[PDB]
């Protein structure tokens, strides 16, 4: 683990107001002692984990589009067929009406169900596999701190995730995902 | 000492979890006075009968075969308006198909008199997929779980129908909460 | 012996203080003829649908769902048994209660401890001093919901007002 | 048809029909409109009329009396009246029976029968109860294979 | 449950009492459903 | 003459925010319901 017994590992804890539980045992990546309702006594620690590499890369790249869409950013021909609007919830029904979310889904999904599943079986199986790990680094920059790469990853698609639910609500409250 | 399913209830003691699906529930311990055996052939019959009457329920409100008489997107208006000689025929058929898939062994005293017979396995493998030591765990706890889901779903969706009047594909679609 | 809550009653023979909550209570000695287990398991089950309807006239009071009728907690009780809500409330509680009956059997054959459904899920409870700690508190609270949920619903009665109007 | 008339198209049976309505009515006539008794007499009235028209559909034959008569010959036409009925009780009959005798003979080969009769091994009687579904082939087998009747020389009976 | 309670309850008298409440309650809902059934509609 | 009839189901019909009224919009209105 990149600083280990100081970003992460055993005997550290991001909040200090609840005690790091003995499951969290230091091995895994992104493991700062925060798990109040012990959870990892019974989850499956990868599955767990894989989840939320997942997780926090959909808020991420749901982060830069909603922003992309507020902004006002369209690629060539989106305004004509979709429409002008920077809502994003109006975005979203617009382009589930056209067909774009739809065509979405399904290769979302099959990449999930050729992907992601057999990966996720063949390591909870015991391949070996590091949670979240599917060969892509084209440009190869994680090569030299892979480690370090992986607990930058975690943070920020944990701050995304935060960040897009804070996004969406405020798009709620007052129309502004900013909610200044 | 305690049940995997229900933590405060004590686990049944026939249920040894060699079958699939054990989790040792078994809150009422029918299994204590009716054979093990005897329950699991039950079960997967339900739940083979279960999954087909989901598939066919599903299946028929979208594609039937040509007629009038087979022209029913309602699955309980079906039942009365296909023809009645055919549906006596499949009776006919199911009790024939009983009778020799169990060997004429169809009763509580002689069913597993073979050693040989195992529960819920009546010589059916067509295509020989079940072959594979390796994968065959994996199929029996497939089947199991599929045989229990396919029950649940299926006795929702014969109440759904019952209630609402309407298919279930058609019901989602044009959803009418109940009123009286 | 002497109960410890009451000086002047005796200690009750069967209560000798091991369950949580054991202060010698006992005047009538219901604990006498009738098991204590039991009648454990009796006190923790109405504690916790007391303080449950507790918790529910007062988040009900402040707070009802968009899709209902706002109401009186206790009105939306007759209002219910004729919309169907109620039918199936009694429904669920009486399909877990199924359960509860094997529970029971199984207390009373010494396999389960009285109140105890190994329902933990947020795991708040796996250090012992914390656990007797909560038990106590679990009782203590049980007993006073269930004297309060009685003075709720009679108070509303009484002046036909909800307790947190009724407090100003 | 028979020696008697179609029950749908029977003076005598219209007339009963018209009596037990009226006597109905004017019971009903005494109650208030929405009140349970009012509502009790409206549907056995309903229930009256359902039974009568349901009858005179059914292809019952009916005879001066107007009430609805039963040819229990074999008559095919007929048959619902007393064969299908006959037939369906045959089988439950017949059920009963050979399970009876399976958990007799069960019991008989116990550690103590009469605990067993008197007290129910009700797992086995279940058991047996299921198996009762084939009780024809299942009887019929034992009869061959001998099992069923016993000989004239292991039966006890009186001296002459 | 008691296995002794358990023996009570498949005592002869308490078998044939439950078999022939539920035969009658049987019987019962057929005529409750199926009422005024002279025949067998055919 | 005698061919397999393919009814589609789905018509003109969508999940959500559609002309029929689905499951969700009944869930939806429900939860922005006013009393
Ligand atoms: C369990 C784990 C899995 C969980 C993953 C899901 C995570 C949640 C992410 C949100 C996904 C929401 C799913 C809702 C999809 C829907 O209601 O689905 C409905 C849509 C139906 O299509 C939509 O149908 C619409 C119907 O329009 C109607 O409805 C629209 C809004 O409903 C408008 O009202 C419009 O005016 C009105 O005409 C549009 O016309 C377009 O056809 C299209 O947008 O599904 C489609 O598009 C069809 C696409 C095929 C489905 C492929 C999924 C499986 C992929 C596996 C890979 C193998 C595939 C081979
Ligand atoms: C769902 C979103 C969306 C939609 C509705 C459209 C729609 C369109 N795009 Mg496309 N486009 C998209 C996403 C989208 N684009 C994205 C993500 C990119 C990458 C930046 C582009 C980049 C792009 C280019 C560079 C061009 C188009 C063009 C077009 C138009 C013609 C394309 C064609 O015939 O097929 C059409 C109106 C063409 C156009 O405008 O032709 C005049 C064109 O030149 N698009
Ligand atoms: C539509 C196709 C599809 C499929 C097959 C999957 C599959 C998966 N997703 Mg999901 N996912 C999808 C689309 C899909 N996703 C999309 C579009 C998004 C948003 C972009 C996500 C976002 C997402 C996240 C953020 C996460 C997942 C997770 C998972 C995994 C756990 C769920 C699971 O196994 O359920 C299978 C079902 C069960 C175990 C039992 C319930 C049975 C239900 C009721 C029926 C399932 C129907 C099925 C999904 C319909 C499609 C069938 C078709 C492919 C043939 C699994 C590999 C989680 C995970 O652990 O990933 C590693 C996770 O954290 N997904
Ligand atoms: C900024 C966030 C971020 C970071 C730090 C990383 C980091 C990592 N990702 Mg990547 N990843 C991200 C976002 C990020 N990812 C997103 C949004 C997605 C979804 C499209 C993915 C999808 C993805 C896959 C599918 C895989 C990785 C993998 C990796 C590892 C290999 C090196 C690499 O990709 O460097 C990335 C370096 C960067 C500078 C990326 C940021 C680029 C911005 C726009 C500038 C590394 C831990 C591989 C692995 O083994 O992971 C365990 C792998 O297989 N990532
Ligand atoms: C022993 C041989 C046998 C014979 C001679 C028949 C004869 C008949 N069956 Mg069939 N049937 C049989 C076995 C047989 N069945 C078995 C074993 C089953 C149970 C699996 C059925 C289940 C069945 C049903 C459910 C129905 C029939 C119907 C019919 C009639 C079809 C009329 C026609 O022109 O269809 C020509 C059509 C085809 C050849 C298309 C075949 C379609 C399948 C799915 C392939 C006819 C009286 C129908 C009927 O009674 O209609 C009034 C009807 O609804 N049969
Ligand atoms: C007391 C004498 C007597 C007896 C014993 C019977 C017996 C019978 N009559 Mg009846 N009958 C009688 C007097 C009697 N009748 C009188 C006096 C009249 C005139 C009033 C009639 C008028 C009459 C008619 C009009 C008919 C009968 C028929 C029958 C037969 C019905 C069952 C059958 O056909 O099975 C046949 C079935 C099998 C052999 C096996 C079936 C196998 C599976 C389970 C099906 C049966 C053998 C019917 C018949 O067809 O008789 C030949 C019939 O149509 N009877
Ligand atoms: C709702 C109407 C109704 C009711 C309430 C009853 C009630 C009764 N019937 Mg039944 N019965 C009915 C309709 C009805 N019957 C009809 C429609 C028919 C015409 C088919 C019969 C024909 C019939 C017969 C032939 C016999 C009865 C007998 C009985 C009595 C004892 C049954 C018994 O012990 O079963 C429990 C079962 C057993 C103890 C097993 C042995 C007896 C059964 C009936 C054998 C069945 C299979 C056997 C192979 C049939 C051969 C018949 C042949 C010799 C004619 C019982 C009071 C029995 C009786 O009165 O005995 C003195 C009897 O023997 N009934
Ligand atoms: C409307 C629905 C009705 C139509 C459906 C038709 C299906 C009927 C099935 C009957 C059945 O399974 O019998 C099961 C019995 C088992 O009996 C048992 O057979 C046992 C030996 S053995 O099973 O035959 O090996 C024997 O010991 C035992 O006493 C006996 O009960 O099978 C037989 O013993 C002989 C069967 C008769 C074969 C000819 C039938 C032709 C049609
Ligand atoms: C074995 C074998 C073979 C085989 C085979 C075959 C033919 C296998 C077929 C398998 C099938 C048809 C399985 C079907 C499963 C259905 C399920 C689990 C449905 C669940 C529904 C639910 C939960 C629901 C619901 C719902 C309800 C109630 C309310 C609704 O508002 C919503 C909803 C709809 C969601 C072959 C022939 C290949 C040979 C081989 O050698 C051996
Ligand atoms: C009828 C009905 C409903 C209902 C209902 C319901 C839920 C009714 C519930 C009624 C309840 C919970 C009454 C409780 C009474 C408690 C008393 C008197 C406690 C006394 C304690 C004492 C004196 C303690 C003393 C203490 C002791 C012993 C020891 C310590 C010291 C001391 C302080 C002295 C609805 C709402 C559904 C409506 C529907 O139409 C039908
Ligand atoms: C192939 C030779 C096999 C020989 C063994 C046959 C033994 C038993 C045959 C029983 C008679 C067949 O049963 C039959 O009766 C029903 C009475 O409603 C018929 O009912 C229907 O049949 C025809 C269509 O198929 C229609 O034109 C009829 O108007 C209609 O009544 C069914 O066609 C069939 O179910």
């Amino acid at each position: 683990l990149y600083k280990e017994g100081s970003l992460q590992g055993k005997g550290v804890n991001c909040i200090p107001i609840f005690k790091r539980p003995d499951s969290l045992k230091g091995d895994a990546v992104g493991d700062m002692g925060f798990d109040p309702f012990g959870f990892s006594s019974w989850v499956d620690m990868n599955y767990v984990r894989e989840a939320e590499i997942k997780h926090g890369r959909i808020a991420m790249l749901a982060f830069a589009g909603i922003v992309v869409e507020v902004l006002g950013i369209k690629a060539p021909g989106a305004g004509k067929i979709l429409g002008s609007s920077t809502d994003i919830f109006e975005i979203h029904n617009a382009a589930v009406e056209k067909g774009s979310m739809g065509q979405i889904l399904l290769w979302c999904g099959f990449f999930e169900m050729t992907a992601g599943l057999p990966a996720m079986q063949q390591m909870l199986e015991g391949s070996g596999r590091t949670p979240g790990d599917f060969g892509f680094d084209p440009l190869g920059l994680g090569k030299k701190d892979f480690a370090q790469m992986q607990i930058k990853e975690i943070q920020n698609g944990r701050l995304a995730m935060l960040a897009v639910s804070g996004m969406v609500h405020h798009a709620l409250i007052n129309g502004k995902v900013q909610g200044l | 000492e305690k049940s995997a399913s229900v933590p405060f209830l004590s686990k049944p003691e026939k249920l040894d979890g060699s079958m699939a699906g054990d989790v040792g529930f078994d809150p009422l311990g029918i299994s204590y006075f009716i054979d093990v055996k005897w329950l699991r052939e039950a079960e997967l019959k339900h739940g083979r009968i279960c999954m087909l009457a989901t598939a066919g329920i599903l299946v028929q409100e979208v594609i039937h075969l040509p007629g009038p008489a087979f022209s029913s997107k309602f699955a309980l208006d079906a039942w009365s308006t296909a023809p009645r000689g055919g549906m006596v025929q499949i009776l006919i058929a199911i009790g024939l198909i009983e009778m020799v898939s169990n060997r004429f062994a169809i009763t509580a005293t002689d069913m597993f008199a073979n050693p040989n017979r195992k529960p819920g396995d009546l010589g059916f493998d067509p295509l020989s997929l079940g072959a594979n030591p390796a994968t065959r765990a994996k199929y029996e706890l497939s089947e199991v779980i599929h045989g229990r889901a396919a029950m649940m779903g299926l006795s929702g969706m014969i109440h759904q129908m019952i209630v609402s009047k309407q298919p279930v594909i058609d019901q989602l679609l044009n959803f009418k909460p109940v009123d009286a | 012996d002497f109960s410890a809550a009451v000086p002047f009653l005796k200690r009750p023979s069967n209560l000798d203080g091991t369950l949580a909550g054991d202060v010698g209570f006992d005047p009538l000695g219901f604990s006498d003829v009738f098991d204590l287990r039991v009648l454990r398991e009796a006190e923790l089950k109405h504690g916790r649908f007391a303080m449950l309807a507790v918790l529910g006239f007062l988040v009900q009071e402040v707070y009802t769902f968009p899709f209902f009728p706002k109401m009186a907690p206790v009105d939306a009780h007759d209002y219910f048994v004729t919309q169907g809500g109620g039918s199936q409330i009694i429904f669920w509680i009486s399909f877990v209660e199924i359960f509860g009956v094997v529970a029971l059997f199984e207390l009373i054959q010494g396999k389960r401890d009285a109140g105890d459904f190994a329902f933990d899920p947020l795991g708040l409870g796996k250090d012992e001093a914390t656990l007797a700690r909560y038990k106590v508190a679990e009782i203590k609270h049980a007993r006073l919901a269930m004297i309060a949920i009685g003075g709720f619903i009679h108070q509303f009665w009484v002046t036909k007002q909800t307790v947190l109007e009724q407090l100003g | 048809v028979a020696g008697l008339t179609p029950c749908k198209d029977s003076k005598d049976f219209q007339r009963r029909l018209d009596g037990s309505v009226k006597k109905l009515k004017t019971r009903l006539a005494k109650y208030e409109k929405g009140t349970p008794p009012a509502l009790a007499l409206e549907k056995q009235i309903e229930r009256t009329q359902a039974r009568f028209e349901r009858y005179g559909k059914a292809g019952l034959l009916c005879g001066t009396d107007g009430l609805p008569h039963l040819i229990t010959d074999g008559r095919w036409s007929h048959s619902g009246e007393f064969v299908i009925p006959g037939l369906f009780f045959l089988y439950i009959a017949g059920w009963i029976g050979w399970v009876g005798r399976s958990y007799v003979l069960f019991a008989r080969e116990s550690d103590k029968p009469t605990e067993k009769e008197i007290i129910l091994d009700v797992p086995a009687a279940l058991s047996f109860v299921s198996t009762g579904f084939i009780w024809p082939v299942s009887a019929f087998k034992e009869f061959t294979s001998g099992n069923l009747i016993a000989d004239e020389s292991e039966i006890t009976v009186s001296p002459r | 449950m008691d296995s002794n309670f358990l023996k009570y309850l498949s005592t002869a008298p308490v078998l044939l009492t439950v078999w022939l409440s539920f035969t009658a309650g049987l019987v019962i809902e057929a005529n409750r459903f199926f009422p005024d059934m002279l025949y067998f509609p055919m | 003459d005698s061919m397999i009839v393919f009814e589609n189901p789905l018509g003109k019909c969508g999940a959500y925010a559609s002309s029929c009224h689905t499951f969700l919009d009944e869930m939806g209105d429900m939860l922005k319901a006013t009393p």
